């Protein structure tokens, strides 16, 4: 009796919930919706009180969720911009802009987290500081009269010295007082530590949630695919977003070309050729590429080393590491592509090799930059012993790197896209060779390189946000400027590519690279927190021998010593190492198990 | 506001849209032809307010689509050669990015079939290839392409793909949900 | 106005106002530098 | 030309390789085999020299593998025994015996590893010791004249004192000389450390290889199953191994049962009932079970504590911890089953609950035993400061536990199976109640409990093989005796169960439990090696401040100090902890991803 | 030794057995009936050395099997109601534990079908249920069981399971490779 | 023969030889204690 009524109510509710995902006309959908609604209305009296309350609160929650979604849609920006870019250039060009907008949202969330709990309480405490205060923090929040005059030198400002050094943007500006004041008792050093931890935790959580949403629904059925060449190139051969005439003609030509070499390659199936000249060229290219990578390492190390001055001896030569890093990052991919063109591989394998080389260059440069910066900081601290502020200095280095990267990206957009396009338009009639159809054709969008730029910049932000609390706040403006300049450049100066390939034809490729970068960037921060010791005249951790002490000092205030000593044996090397080895072995064997299961899932279908 | 709420709740329950999307699509529908679309649109008027196929195909999102006629025909109401506001909402809720893979696959199969017999015959394949390519491939090339597609996509030996095999073969494509998308 | 302590603010202000004017100008404009493939083919045919 | 010939040769070779896995008659198989052989013989001349050499060495390797398999089959024991047990009792009873035979093979491999490289070199060095030797090792290899008389007391021998203490069976017997002798230079402490590491590595490798072989082939298609009740209970309702009349009739009755309550349950689908008495009985059972678990913990702790004597004050009371542990392990499951019978659950959920409770009891008892032993060793070492030998003492404790477990298993087999069966046979005619059909029916095999006994014993062997090198050698005899006694008991005293259920109907359930036990047992050995310090008058590590030093002392002999200091920063807490957290997060999210993929694999079929 | 090697290589290439298994099975076959099996068995004699169905069904591993007749019939050679050494080797190499899941599934399907039309009809299901149960379930119970099995195991609406659906449904059983096993 | 230093070896030797004899005896025998269900039903019917 009651069981059948409950089952019928559940079935009707399930039908109502999944109503939109069915291919019915609006009249049929309305008919089914009204029928189920009347059924539920007449059957609501059959269930007990608990079921009635459960259904009522579920309906209230659904109504609140719908209202929240309706209000949230009003605040999504850059809808028409991405719509126009999609219509003109395609759906693989607009992937970069959707990725950038998601990155903007993540950065805004990080900014709010670091602004509600750290910057705002400190500023409010500073504004109400009495005579008793303002003297314990004068050495860190007030610029000395010795250097106050030289605060505006166009080299002090460009290096974030002067007033910016004594601004909430940097670690050393924040007081180490255990409490903000009476009647409030806000622990600011604990807020600092917890906010730095929470930002990394939320970054991991958001990246993994996006990955799960994109994999469990979008590409869940996309896995375990075998062959299916012609059907893939035909049924998914037309981009439905394109609403431009020239782009449509280009797409038609691309489909024709794809099918033509598809049948051409499937026809002969004969692959016999061996030219010593081609192999020699390939090995020469692979050698010169490694030579350029080594040159990049040596240049980065030299640039870091030569900036050995801390006092204002000279500033036209101190600012060379951000310039060198930006120049390498923004120029070497072009040479990589030139060498790949000389190599003469298949376009897909050439693109994959270029992406792999760019990724290797980026990772190697980032690693050597971290090692050089850490060695420089260690040497400076050793030579120091008026104590220096290595955290504020590291924050300044990262902020300068980010700013110079923005400047170089703007210059690259202005030169490669705008000026080259103008030169081709107004000078191809009488040039020595036909540039309009030659190697510098007209300019094209590079989705993968630009996404790697975004990922590298976000890694730089994650690395240095512990020392520069307002680095995500600056990154917000940088990302907004980047979105606008990229949109304008692609709309005005670029032409749609004849055919553009994808690295793995997945949306989680870049998310996975971003997650790997997040791990790579959280390792040195954890090492700094666990190993290095704070400065005694800087920041909120100036009263402790380690960065984590402010946490443990409060853990020991509630936990006994005996149980703490018992727990402290879980961090033994002889317990961690077998656990790490077990995780490695289980991952290695589960890898083969999962690959076999995925391969056999399609076979059993 | 201007419209009754109950219509908006029904549309949200049936489609993927919110109130802002409904209002924007209504404004676009009115701007398509202000003469045949009244300002106040309360009641059963959405079922009777109708536009021809030429006006809907005139829009930029559908103008360059080779299958614009098929897209207009699949979502068409009982009246032949006509589209109403409900048909507009169906078309732009199926095509949106938030739509699930199953709905996209099913309506893509319905679009790619011209006769409408739930079977992807040889004539449908040839017509759609010649529509997508614009008669640039040779006849022998088209025959070879259809032969290979039939060989690698037909399992029952019927020489005609159906819903099941089409869904099995093109739902593992990593470019289908990226391509089969219309933003509006 | 010292060259190293007051001139650079004047230069930066001039550059900033010029940049704002340029951005506003290019905000209400729809420039398109490259020519379509039809025009390129027509020019090549001459 | 050559490509087609190579493809045809490869296809013919593949057909020959997969010939047995096809359902053809032997005439057809012979025809195809001869045809392919002649084709390959006539086509071998078309390929180049490299392909010819590759095929020739592949054929030679295949012939050697076939000869090795033919020779290996001759050495597999207990074929007829397991065949008879399978014919009489079924294919779920014989799973225990196949598992035990595999455990015997693994233990024999471990014994050979620990016997070739440790015991034999030491014995050979001892037998050829000159006048210069035999004095540095007399304090550990020769029983003192003070205690030589009292070596045979039936309590000195029963506790593995006397000559057994000064035998190769224990850690303290082995000399700490860096080299066995001249002209050989065999480092025995390094052999000891490497053998202890290799045994654990090989145990992990063998367990994981067995798990992979059972999952990638047997149960690969067995995953992603949904409902299918009647077909499972009908097409897999007959055990094809059974060749006994009474067992066949029992199986027929069991199938009729299964089908009858299958249709009965699927018919009504009505589940409405709530008796306060039944719920009170269930909660009382769950409370008394936890009370018994706490009693087990308290008894184990008291038994370990009360054995506080090291000198021979009394030995009739020192040997109580092995007796207490064995009594708990071998008696508490019976009470668990009695309380489960009182609980009156469904047979499958009752069996699952009983298995879970037994597993919890075993794990809790093992953990508290380890903690008590470690605390006792720490207290003894603290009170000592003629230095005591805590490693040999721990080895003695583990060996005594294993021996008493064997004795208790033999007694349980003799009492529960033999004497109960004789009593029922010769006394059911005139008893007070019909025992032959009542609660003690006739006796049945318990596959899960016996497999858990085997797993627990192997965990005890793994835990104490570092301190007792010849513990696997003793376990060999113990396992052989167990196999013979279990086979005889099941053949003579037990009756086939009316219907016997399985925990998860998988062969990798017990392997997974064994792997978890291996991890649980390698954790404290690693902790001992990393943390604890050796004895200065015992074993081969008496010249070092740690157990691992003998390894690192040789690593520092080939690696520079600067690079070693650079490497020593990988073991920072701030690098390990983020890595552990990242592995935890990736496992958690990949769990949902894998569960969704496995669920959708069947749906897409 | 006594036998030519080439026979042993052929048997190992065709079956799952080794030389010891071949020799043991030859001894068992000879002990089944020494009069109809010669000592020296070189050449085509295994194809002509034969035994009846009763002798093979007398063996303990097959005596209690309800489907002993079906097992003997499936592996039978061109001759009807007879089994040769090659049939013996087929039977005991298919049934062994080292056999793959596919071979076990395929030969189990061939065993469970009495008519032999590659289709599991209703009569085959009823006959096999009554053979397994020994006529203890009621007729209504048998009809109910067959109806549920058809409902949950037939997807094409043919009211008769075939190779594909049977293999799909009973290959995910965690008790099939454990049950479908004969040790010898 | 001291009870605590020589008697237990004699007892162990006697027990070991008796155990070996018993094991050898039960090696060439096929005892089967429980009776089949048919015999149990016959006894119950009486
Ligand atoms: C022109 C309209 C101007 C509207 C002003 C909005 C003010 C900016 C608010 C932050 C902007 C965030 C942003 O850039 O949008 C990205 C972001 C989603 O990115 P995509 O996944 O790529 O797009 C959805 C397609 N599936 O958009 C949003 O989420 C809207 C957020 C608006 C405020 C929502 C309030 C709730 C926020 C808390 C959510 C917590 C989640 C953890
Ligand atoms: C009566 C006949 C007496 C024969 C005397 C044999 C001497 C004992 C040799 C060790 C016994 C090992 C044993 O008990 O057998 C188990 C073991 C396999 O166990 P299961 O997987 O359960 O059975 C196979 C079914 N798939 O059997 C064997 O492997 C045979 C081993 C014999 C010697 C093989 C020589 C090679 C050994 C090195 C292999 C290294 C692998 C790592
Ligand atoms: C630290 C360095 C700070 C420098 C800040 C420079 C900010 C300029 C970038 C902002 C921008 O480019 O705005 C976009 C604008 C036009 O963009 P768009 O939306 O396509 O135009 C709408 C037409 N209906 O694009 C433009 O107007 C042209 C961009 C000019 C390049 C500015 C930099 C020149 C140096
Ligand atoms: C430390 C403690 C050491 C004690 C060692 C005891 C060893 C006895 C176990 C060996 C054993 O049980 O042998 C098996 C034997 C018969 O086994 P089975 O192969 O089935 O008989 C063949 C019939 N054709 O089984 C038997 O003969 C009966 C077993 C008697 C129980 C022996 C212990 C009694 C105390
Ligand atoms: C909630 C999400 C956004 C994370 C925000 C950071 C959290 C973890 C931080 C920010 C501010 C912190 C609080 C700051 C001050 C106090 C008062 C005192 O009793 C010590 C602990 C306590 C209560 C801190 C607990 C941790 C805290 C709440
Ligand atoms: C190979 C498998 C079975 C593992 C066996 C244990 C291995 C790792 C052990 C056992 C014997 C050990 C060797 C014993 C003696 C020597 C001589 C000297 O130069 C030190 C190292 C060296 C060469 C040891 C290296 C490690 C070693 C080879
Ligand atoms: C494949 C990338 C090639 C990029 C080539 C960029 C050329 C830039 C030339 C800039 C010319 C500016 C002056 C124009 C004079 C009319
Ligand atoms: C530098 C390698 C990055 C690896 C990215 C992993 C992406 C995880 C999602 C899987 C997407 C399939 C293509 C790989
Ligand atoms: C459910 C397990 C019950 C186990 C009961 C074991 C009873 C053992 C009785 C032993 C009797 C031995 C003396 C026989 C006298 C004829
Ligand atoms: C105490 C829990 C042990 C878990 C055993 C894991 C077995 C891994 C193989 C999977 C077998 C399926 C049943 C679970
Ligand atoms: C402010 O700082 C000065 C530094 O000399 C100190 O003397 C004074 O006491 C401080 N403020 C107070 C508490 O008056
Ligand atoms: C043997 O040990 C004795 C102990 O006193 C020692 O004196 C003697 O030197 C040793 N052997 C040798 C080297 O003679
Ligand atoms: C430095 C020479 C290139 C090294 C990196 C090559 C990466 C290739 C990636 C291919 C992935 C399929
Ligand atoms: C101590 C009361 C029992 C606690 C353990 C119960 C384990 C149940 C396992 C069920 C697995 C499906
Ligand atoms: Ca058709
Ligand atoms: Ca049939």
């Amino acid at each position: 009796t009651r069981q059948a009524l409950l089952e019928r109510i559940r079935q009707k509710k399930e039908v109502i919930g999944k109503l939109r995902c069915q291919a019915w006309s609006m009249t049929r959908k309305r008919r089914t919706l009204k029928l189920a609604q009347k059924y539920l209305e007449q059957h609501e009296s059959k269930v007990s009180r608990s079921h009635l309350y459960m259904e009522e609160m579920r309906k209230r929650a659904r109504l609140m969720k719908r209202s929240f979604s309706n209000f949230k849609t009003y605040l999504i920006p850059w809808e028409s911009k991405i719509k126009r870019i999609e219509s003109h250039f395609g759906s693989v060009v607009s992937s970069y802009f959707t990725f950038l907008r998601w990155i903007v949202f993540v950065n805004i969330m990080i900014t709010l987290i670091a602004l509600v709990f750290v910057v705002l309480p400190e500023t409010l405490a500073d504004s109400v500081a009495n005579e008793g205060r303002f003297n314990r923090t004068k050495t860190r929040k007030q610029i000395p009269a010795n250097e106050r005059v030289h605060a505006d030198e166009l080299a002090v400002v460009w290096h974030y010295d002067g007033y910016l050094r004594y601004s909430p943007l940097f670690y050393g500006y924040y007081s180490d007082d255990p409490f903000l004041g009476n009647k409030i008792k806000y622990a600011l050093p604990l807020a600092y530590f917890m906010v730095t931890l929470t930002i990394f935790a939320y970054s991991f959580f958001a990246i993994l949630r996006k990955m799960a949403a994109n994999a469990r629904m979008s590409k869940l059925s996309g896995s375990k695919a075998e062959q299916y060449i012609f059907n893939w190139k035909l049924f998914t051969g037309w981009d439905y977003t394109i609403g431009n005439s020239e782009t449509a003609s280009n797409t038609v030509m691309a489909v024709v070309i794809k099918l033509r070499e598809s049948i051409a390659d499937i026809k002969k199936d004969a692959h016999g050729k061996f030219r010593l000249l081609q192999f020699s060229l390939r090995v020469f290219a692979n050698i010169i590429i490694c030579a350029m990578l080594g040159f990049s390492i040596y240049c980065i190390i030299f640039a870091v080393q030569k900036s050995q001055v801390q006092d204002d001896g000279n500033l036209f030569t101190k600012n060379q590491v951000p310039s060198v890093v930006s120049t390498i990052t923004h120029v070497f991919p072009m040479i990589f592509d030139l060498i790949g063109k000389m190599e003469n591989y298949h376009p897909r394998t050439a693109l994959r090799a270029h992406l792999g080389r760019v990724l290797i260059l980026y990772t190697v440069n980032y690693i050597t930059l971290i090692f050089a910066l850490f060695e420089k900081m260690t040497a400076l601290r050793d030579r120091v012993n008026n104590d220096i502020c290595w955290e504020t200095i590291i924050g300044q280095e990262i902020v300068k790197l980010v700013t110079m990267d923005l400047i170089f990206t703007i210059l690259s957009i202005l030169v490669i896209d705008l000026f080259r396009g103008l030169w081709i338009k107004y000078c191809s009639s009488w040039w020595c060779w036909d540039i309009e159809t030659t190697f510098p054709e007209y300019g094209e969008f590079k989705v993968a390189e630009n996404v790697l730029h975004i990922i590298n910049n976000q890694g730089m932000i994650w690395l240095g946000l512990f020392f520069a609390p307002l680095l995500p706040a600056i990154n917000n403006i940088k990302l907004i400027i980047l979105m606008y300049i990229r949109g304008w450049a692609v709309m005005t100066c670029n032409v749609p590519a004849r055919e553009i390939f994808r690295a793995s034809r997945s949306s989680n490729f870049y998310l996975g690279i971003l997650l790997i970068w997040l791990l790579l960037c959280t390792l040195p921060v954890g090492f700094v927190i666990a190993s290095m010791s704070p400065s005694r005249s800087c920041g909120p951790f100036a009263r402790y021998q380690h960065f984590y002490t402010v946490v443990t000092r409060e853990i020991e205030k509630r936990v006994d010593q005996t149980v703490l000593s018992y727990i402290r044996h879980i961090a033994s090397p002889g317990v961690v190492i077998p656990i790490i080895l077990f995780l490695i072995l289980i991952i290695y064997f589960l890898f083969s198990l999962v690959r076999g299961l995925r391969e056999a899932n399609t076979d059993l279908q | 506001g201007v419209f009754t709420r109950e219509q908006l709740d029904e549309y949200q329950d049936c489609t993927f849209f919110t109130r802002k999307d409904i209002i924007r699509l209504y404004k676009r529908f009115y701007a398509l032809n202000p003469h045949k679309v009244p300002t106040n649109m309360q009641g059963n008027r959405p079922a009777i307010t109708t536009l021809t196929f030429e006006e809907v195909e005139k829009m930029p999102e559908l103008k360059e689509n080779p299958f614009k006629r098929r897209i207009c025909e699949v979502f068409s109401e009982d009246g032949r050669g006509n589209l109403s506001f409900d048909d507009f909402l169906d078309m732009f809720s199926v095509f949106s990015e938030m739509a699930p893979l199953q709905l996209k696959l099913k309506y893509a199969f319905r679009i790619y079939d011209y006769d409408g017999d739930e079977l992807l015959g040889h004539d449908d394949l040839s017509k759609m290839i010649r529509s997508l390519t614009r008669d640039e491939l040779s006849d022998v090339e088209v025959e070879f392409i259809i032969e290979r597609i039939i060989e690698e996509a037909d399992l029952d030996g019927d020489s005609s793909i159906n819903f099941a095999e089409f869904e099995h073969v093109v739902s593992r494509s990593p470019d289908f949900i990226r391509t089969f998308h219309i933003r509006i | 106005v010292a060259p190293g302590l007051r001139l650079w603010m004047l230069i930066a202000l001039v550059g900033g106002v010029l940049l704002i004017m340029i951005v506003i100008v290019c905000c209400f404009m729809r420039i398109r530098i490259p020519r379509t493939k039809r025009q390129i083919d027509l020019i090549a045919a001459k």
